[PDB]
């Protein structure tokens, strides 16, 4: 029944004033992309930064199992778009946020499916 | 200011390759200076971006399911900035394998950890990138001789596992170089030593072999060519520049769907060598890509 909860441990660490995980790999790009959350190539819009996926994954970075059967990673080999205002902590942003399964945008940072 | 400042970097001019200089110490006028990188961009993202921007100007063969292997992909950061740039640059569907002596997290399709000499592959490759380097090779208190170590492996890997028509980009410095690797540059349709504009204050260069012919088209003396390289660097200050990093609109390598054929050595005629030399052909089996790292068992 025991299972290390790295996600909760990092969130609690940030709450205690801990410095965010560094060396997330920021990519050079046009900043004229679709703005979707996780893409095959950098898709940052003017309000985002694109990062190499593996470098923004808590599980990849901490060398721990991915939390799901088969231990698949949704970020490795892809690019994650992070709002520029949250680009100081890409790992924390990916852990605390959810991707819309319909438009592929971050809920609260691009997804407009809930609008009239 | 300099016209070269708007390019991704500077390639060794042809007349410098034709000299017979003696090896001198590398003394860069701009040594110690650092280029101003775009905010939050790592030096190695900038460096690989400029290398890829330059490779875009060459006749690289780019087949479907292109096979790319990247040596020295790790870093003291535990991540692979160069692999992230190669993954961005290469066409979707390209198989990308990377490797390093030390553990690291990667965006490559597969990563092998261990000395490069332990890396074996059943398949041939279309592009080999190496950033392998040991800063301890820089010793100004002893003669600057041709280095073995990982260079011995890279020379054998090119001769045994690079597809005809394939290309290479191998990082060298004043002290991290190999005479046999320069000699092998003569086995390509074209070659150069490329200096990124962001790292122009370093003796670093990428030795680029473009379109492998599997035989010598020109005889190169490696000790003389490294001396020629240092002479060029010593007499041609390169202005540090990040300018090319701001326009990524034409960055992606275009998928050319270059033909892949499995021809025997007896079928490689002058017409085939011409197609290879123009980046219009890749010669290798198109079987499954299988890789492995040898593990020494002891106690
Ligand atoms: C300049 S660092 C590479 C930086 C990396 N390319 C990046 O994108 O940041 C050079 C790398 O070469 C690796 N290396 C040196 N000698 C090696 C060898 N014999 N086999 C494998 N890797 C080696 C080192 O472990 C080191 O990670
Ligand atoms: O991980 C976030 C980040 O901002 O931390 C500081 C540096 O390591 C940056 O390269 C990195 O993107
Ligand atoms: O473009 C001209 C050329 O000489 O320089 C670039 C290399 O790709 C060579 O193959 C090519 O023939
Ligand atoms: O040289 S032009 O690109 O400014
Ligand atoms: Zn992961
Ligand atoms: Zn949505």
């Amino acid at each position: 029944a025991f299972a290390v909860d790295a996600a909760k441990a990092y969130k609690d660490y940030l709450a205690s004033g801990g410095q965010p995980i560094t060396n997330c790999v920021k990519m050079l790009c046009t900043h004229t992309g679709t703005g979707q959350a996780i893409t095959v190539t950098p898709e940052a819009n003017m309000d985002q930064e694109s990062f190499g996926g593996a470098s923004c994954c808590l599980y990849c970075r901490c060398h721990i199992d991915h939390p799901n059967p088969k231990g698949f990673c949704d970020l490795k080999g892809k690019y994650v778009q992070i709002p520029t205002t949250c680009a100081n902590d890409p790992v924390g942003f990916t852990l605390k946020n959810t991707v819309c399964t319909v438009c592929g945008m971050w809920k609260g940072y691009g997804c407009s499916c809930d609008q009239l | 200011a300099s016209s070269q400042a708007w390019q991704p970097g500077v390639a060794m001019p042809n007349l410098y390759k034709m000299q017979r200089m003696l090896l001198e110490k590398c003394d860069l006028q701009n040594y110690g200076d650092s280029a101003t990188l775009p905010k939050g961009i790592m030096m190695n993202v900038a460096k690989y971006t400029q290398l890829c921007q330059y490779l875009n100007t060459l006749t690289l063969a780019v087949p479907y399911n292109m096979r790319v292997i990247h040596f020295g992909a790790g870093s003291d950061k535990g991540v692979a900035p160069g692999t992230a740039v190669l993954r961005q640059w290469l066409p979707t569907g390209t198989l990308l394998v990377d490797s390093d002596l030390n553990d690291f997290v990667s965006d490559a399709d597969s990563t092998l950890i261990g000395d490069c000499a332990t890396v074996h592959t059943a398949n041939k490759w279309d592009l080999i990138i190496s950033d392998m380097y040991d800063p301890k090779t820089k010793n100004v208190t002893k003669e600057n001789d041709s280095k073995e170590g990982f260079f011995t492996y890279i020379c054998g890997f090119i001769q045994q596992k690079l597809a005809l028509g394939g290309s290479v980009a191998i990082k060298i410095t004043e002290h991290s170089w190999n005479a046999d690797l320069y000699k092998l540059m003569g086995h390509f349709a074209w070659w150069t030593a490329f200096v990124t504009n962001v790292n122009a204050s370093s003796s670093e260069a990428f030795l680029i072999g473009c379109n492998y012919l599997g035989k010598p088209r020109e005889q190169i003396d490696g000790y003389v060519m490294h001396a020629n390289y240092i002479f060029w660097r010593n007499t041609n200050p390169i202005q540090l520049s990040s300018y090319s990093l701001f326009d990524m609109s034409k960055f992606p390598l275009k998928l050319r769907g270059t033909a892949v054929m499995s021809l025997k050595e007896g079928q490689i005629n002058d017409m085939i060598l011409s197609l290879l030399s123009k980046g219009r052909l890749i010669i290798r089996e198109n079987n499954r890509v299988v890789i492995s790292s040898d593990v020494l068992v002891n106690n």
